[PDB]
């Protein structure tokens, strides 16, 4: 057992080296998780000298066997592996498959599975998921779940269990976007390092929501965990974020329930001002200047639909219930032939998103001439009012602005605030002046916040501040993979 | 919103503001009218300029001059223009002969371009794959600059010198009395003026239409595209590297560290932006042929913008005689950012003296109907 | 819906049905699978064929043969194929020399084309403006036919001879065991077969994709367009008149009396139909240059259709070896209607004997990866 193991691992034991030090890991574990288990948090430094971990926004470039600039999260641990830290900008110096399919479902959470289950009654589908497992956010929980009155992870197993050979599953697979060729849609997809082109008649974006990022002082430092990452390490791998854990944000109960299940000690800090520490977090300070000693901070401030795949697919947005949503016709369509389902549509219980996927799959099944009954899913859905999110009042005056990070790359809240103060309110321009939303997330974890700041400094309402649209490759792909 | 103005420049991109800028520092009173923000449009989607390696006297003289103005204003207003060179990679005797010939004409007019060696080309840009390059055209006084940074700079100076820059203000029509311009009709009232300049390149036709110009000045918007990679160590790729053989690829590194670039891949006369999968594939193929290390680099985003094309890839810059005090500076066909400082100077002189130091007549608005393509 | 079939032809356009037709009259059992109706698709949007004036031996021999089959089947099934000729108008020595050379090769292989005089060209087609035509290429055994009429005819005979023609039936996949085809998966069940023919020209890639064919066979759909005028006295314009100089214009009169035609104006790889204003303007300009009387004629409608283009404007017709009993006959690049009777014959013989009388190897599916363009 390593110090942060929640279980004794029974996988094949393996040995790796971090900065020369000999560490034990298990086969199949991903680099940052093996290092966490061994109490190692600080994995890289940004170009302007900011220490960083793997469990919040931003990329983790690491030298993995003399090969510079590999992404830590993507790398499985391997016996004899030589791992080292490096600069942010340090790079290394040194057979297309075509598959035709009826629908192409992007995203493998409850919505995606839902759609696939409905669809494979008669059609051939691609279920595309970049994640390596086929649950959704649901596979991150293991707490009993409403709707299917049954344990979160047990439901996923049941559902995956029910998939046909009519469903081609694509794990560890990144969709690069959707391209309408009139007669079909092209969804180019990357798995391992092969490019696969999926030509489909229909598409469904079952694309999910992403966790909102909280603005407080060293919010990027090692040992801060965004909700999803904390749940992943605890529930998927079985590793604690730390020995004693601070928890914050408006959905902190979801996290606390997991902590309690695993018996991980914690404090609940409703309003975080700052985190401090040399390599990692060791104190958090609240808005009343109270300090708490802890090894990690976990924040959970609500999920918001990931709008990138929507807007690259050519969909339009609406602001409602504290977040941006897809504008849909009466059939959950973004545009003719592209359906949207799940937490991509709105925030609501897993079961609801599951139904919406079935709903969306049923419409296309009806399109195809099969006798489906989308409305039974429709009427089940209405039983679930979509959730709201409070819009954050960022106490700008009360923060030391250069310490609070807005995006992954450079980009402090101060830089953004500065340009707004000089009159610029158009996010298009803000994007260019500061590098907000130009980093390796494409604004996923910062655009909305940038908007909130403009809105706050301006008085201009959020339902009027329109968002820069997502462009060509919605996910990072390198570049060799795309020739010839 | 002013209600009278001696001169009205339509369009507030690099060209529009750069023209205003010259007129204003020359003591003249100018207001620019931009329908969105200063520097939106192609200038906002633009690569990083700036080149003197052209193939005819006029363009070479204009760009020589232009580069002098880039040096001057760059340091004088503090906006940053690195002279890292332009590097044309050559692969066969066909190309070598042609460039030997281009360089010759460049030299005559004071642009000291050299034909160089593969290993020399690889000293500059160490990551260049040199295996099938047989020579390269090199000029160390070509460079790159951020079109947005540079436009905003010229903009605040133009205002300082007394120009009015009107932002969410669209031109919709003209008050034309006899053949006199009397006013420019907008979405926010009419402005009285006798002299107007059309600097809306991709939109030039629209402005020409509103003015009732009957002279054929064919300027079509075409969709060109660009890619940006993840940031990389500073000074990894310094000059603009061009490869005609590999799909009219151009690539260089941004000041942020990016490595930006595009290829020839043109999409027929359209106002559509929105990038395409086919461009994504092609740029990846071409770039990685030219510098192989790019294979290990993440692509972050892709975008599109207009080339405002004419049949001979040269702008239309001149006085239109049949409308009284109508000028055009539009249709820069992909290289209008680099020209801007110089065309500013030219247009100012036209307005102001009736003739120009530089050979502005190469860009004659009337050449097309007359059948005289360059 | 059958459940087994010796041969399955995918696509029920002129090419698809014409192939089935040969196989069936040869005693073989064929079922065609068409996703809409027999002859929808390009055949439905097609001009009126049919020409032997090509510039290389294979095409000239194939079309000579093809025309023999048009004569035979035309009268034998009663579907009407008027041999009114094709008339290529020439305007300069450049063109004359080139056509002198084309005709020469045409003649060698039994296509008796003549180079003719302006006044001769004007006897045929009295309304031709002859003022700048210096010669014309004329062959009196080229003609025109209605692609829909002709397809439906071949269709009902193919059925008579025992072919199954399946109409609202789309191919979606293939059951491939080893490298054996076992079945063609459709929207209405699977059909067992060991031999399949891909005749879906514009869609060819899709079918190739479903089959897992890894050989590069580049076939792109391009938007071409046509116009129809109001009906006019019978026999006013009898031959197909071609003018390369005036925008690759082709025009002729329909059996209804229409005067149908298009021009070169191609719109980049797309599946979009829907006509354009720019085509409307251009066709009007070109036609009225070639025959001035057209100026007084009402345009009624305009439409669009696919050319299924390859890099060398020749189809891919052959056996694909790595899939067991996969054939392709697709990519006719604008002249696939006229070829159909002959390609039917060729494909039948391939399936049936393993080789063909005609030079089918010119249309080698493998030529493109091998780098060998025609
Ligand atoms: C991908 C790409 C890369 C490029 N790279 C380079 C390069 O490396 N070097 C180079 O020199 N050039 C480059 N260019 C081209 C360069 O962007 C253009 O030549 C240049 O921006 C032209 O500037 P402009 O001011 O004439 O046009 P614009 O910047 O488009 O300015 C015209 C302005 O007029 C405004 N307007 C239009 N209609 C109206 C109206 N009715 N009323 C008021 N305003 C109106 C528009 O809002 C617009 O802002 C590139 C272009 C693209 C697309
Ligand atoms: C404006 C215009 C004018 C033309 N003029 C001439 C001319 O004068 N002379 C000449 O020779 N040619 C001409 N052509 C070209 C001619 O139309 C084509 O070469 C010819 O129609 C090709 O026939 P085809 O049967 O190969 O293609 P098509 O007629 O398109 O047949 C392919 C069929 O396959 C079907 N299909 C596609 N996918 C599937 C699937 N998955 N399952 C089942 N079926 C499927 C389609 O429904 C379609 O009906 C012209 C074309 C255009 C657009
Ligand atoms: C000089 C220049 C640098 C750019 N750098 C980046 C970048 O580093 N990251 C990024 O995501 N986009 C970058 N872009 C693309 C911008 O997002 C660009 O303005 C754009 O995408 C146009 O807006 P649209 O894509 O919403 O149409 C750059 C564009 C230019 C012209
Ligand atoms: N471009 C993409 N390629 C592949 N997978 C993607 C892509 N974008 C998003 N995804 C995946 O889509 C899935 C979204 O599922 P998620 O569980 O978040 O939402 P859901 O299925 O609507 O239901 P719930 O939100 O209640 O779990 C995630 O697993 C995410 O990794
Ligand atoms: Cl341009
Ligand atoms: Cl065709
Ligand atoms: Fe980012």
């Amino acid at each position: 057992m390593r110090p942060l193991d929640l279980t004794e691992k029974r996988g094949k034991k393996v040995t790796i080296y971090f900065e020369g030090k000999e560490l034990e890991a298990y086969e199949g574990e991903k680099l940052p998780v093996a290092l966490l288990a061994n109490e190692i948090y600080w994995l890289t430094t940004s170009n302007e000298g900011r220490k960083r971990g793997a469990f919040t926004f931003g990329p983790v470039p690491m030298t993995v066997n003399g090969v510079k600039g590999l992404e830590a999260r993507r790398i499985k641990v391997k016996d004899g592996m030589k791992i080292e830290r490096q600069g942010y900008y340090d790079f290394h110096e040194e057979e297309i498959e075509r598959v035709v399919v009826d629908v192409a479902i992007i995203g493998g959470g409850p919505a995606g599975i839902g759609a696939a289950l409905e669809l494979q009654q008669y059609l051939t589908v691609a279920l595309i998921e970049e994640r390596g497992w086929l649950g959704g956010d649901m596979w991150l929980k293991g707490i009993k779940q409403e709707g299917f009155n049954k344990d979160s992870r047990k439901v996923v197993e049941e559902l995956v269990g029910k998939l046909n050979e009519n469903t081609k599953i694509y794990l560890e697979t990144s969709a690069l976007g959707v391209f309408d060729k009139g007669e079909y849609f092209l969804v180019p997809v990357v798995r391992g390092d092969k490019l696969i082109e999926i030509l489909a008649k229909r598409v469904v974006l079952a694309t999910g929501a992403i966790d909102s990022t909280m603005l407080f002082e060293n919010n990027d430092m090692p040992g801060v965990f965004r909700r999803d990452f904390a749940l992943e390490v605890m529930n998927v791998w079985e590793v604690a974020p730390g020995r004693k854990v601070a928890v914050t944000g408006s959905k902190a109960d979801e996290v606390i329930q997991e902590l309690e299940r695993w018996g991980i000690d914690y404090v609940h800090i409703p309003n975080v001002k700052r985190v401090e520490g040399n390599e990692k977090v060791e104190r958090v300070i609240d808005m009343n200047n109270h300090e708490y000693k802890v090894d990690a901070l976990i924040f959970a401030d609500g999920r918001r639909p990931d709008i990138n795949p929507i807007t690259q697919a050519g969909g339009k947005l609406r602001f409602r219930r504290g977040y941006y949503s897809p504008v849909l016709d009466e059939y959950h369509r973004i545009k003719d032939g592209i359906y949207v389902a799940g937490s991509a549509v709105s925030i609501k219980p897993h079961y609801a998103n599951y139904l919406e996927g079935k709903l969306v799959g049923a419409y296309i099944l009806k399109e195809f001439g099969y006798d489906a009954q989308p409305c039974i899913y429709e009427e089940k859905l209405r039983e679930y009012e979509p959730e709201s999110l409070s819009i954050p009042r960022i106490p700008l005056d009360k923060f030391n602005l250069e310490d609070v990070q807005i995006c992954g790359c450079d980009v402090s809240l101060k830089k953004v605030d500065e340009v707004i103060r000089k009159g610029i309110t158009d996010l298009q321009i803000i994007k260019r002046l500061t590098h907000l939303a130009m980093g390796f997330c494409q604004g996923r974890y910062c655009l909305f916040n940038g908007a909130v700041v403009v809105s706050q400094r301006t008085g201009k309402k959020l339902s009027e501040i329109d968002l820069p649209v997502a462009r060509s490759p919605i996910k990072n792909v390198k570049m060799g993979i795309l020739a010839r | 919103l002013p209600e009278k103005s001696e001169i009205v420049v339509i369009g507030g991109g690099i060209v529009g503001v750069t023209i205003a800028h010259e007129l204003a520092k020359r003591g003249e009173e100018v207001t620019v009218i931009e329908k969105r923000f200063i520097g939106s449009g192609s200038t906002f989607r633009c690569g990083t300029g700036i080149r003197q390696q052209f193939n005819d006297e006029a363009n070479v003289r204009v760009m020589k001059r232009s580069v002098e103005l880039w040096k001057k204003y760059s340091e004088e207003y503090g906006f940053s223009f690195k002279q890292t060179g332009y590097l044309f990679l050559l692969y066969d005797d066909e190309e070598v002969k042609t460039f030997k010939r281009n360089i010759e004409i460049q030299n005559k007019f004071g642009v000291p371009t050299k034909l160089i060696t593969p290993e020399e080309a690889k000293e500059i840009v160490p990551l260049l794959d040199i295996s099938e390059v047989i020579a390269a055209s090199w000029n160390p006084t070509d460079g790159k600059a951020d079109p947005f940074e540079a436009t905003t700079a010229f903009a605040v100076k133009a205002k300082e010198y007394g120009a009015k820059l009107l932002e969410y203000t669209e031109v919709k029509g003209f008050l034309i009395e006899n053949n006199e311009i009397k006013g420019v009709k907008t979405n926010k009232g009419i402005i009285k003026t006798g002299i107007v300049v059309n600097a809306t390149n991709a939109w030039a036709n629209l402005i020409n239409a509103m003015a009732g110009i009957k002279t054929k000045i064919p300027i079509e918007p075409y969709k060109h595209q660009a890619v940006i990679t993840q940031p990389i160590k500073r000074g990894t790729i310094n000059p603009m590297v061009i490869s005609f053989k590999y799909g009219h690829a151009y690539l260089t590194q941004t000041f942020h560290g990016g490595i930006i670039g595009g290829i020839g891949y043109e999409i027929g006369p359209t106002y559509d932006l929105t990038p395409t999968y086919e461009f994504l594939r092609e740029v990846s193929y071409y770039f990685t042929k030219i510098i192989p290390a790019l294979k290990n680099l993440l692509i972050l985003r892709t975008w599109a913008g207009y080339y405002a094309k004419t049949p001979d890839s040269n702008p239309a810059i001149g006085r239109i005689e049949e409308l009284n005090d109508y000028y055009i500076a539009a249709g820069f066909s992909g290289h209008g950012f680099m020209m801007a400082p110089a065309v500013g100077e030219m247009v100012a002189e036209l307005i102001t003296k009736g003739k120009t130091k530089l050979p502005v007549e190469w860009y004659d608005p009337y050449r097309f109907e007359r059948g005289e393509l360059r």
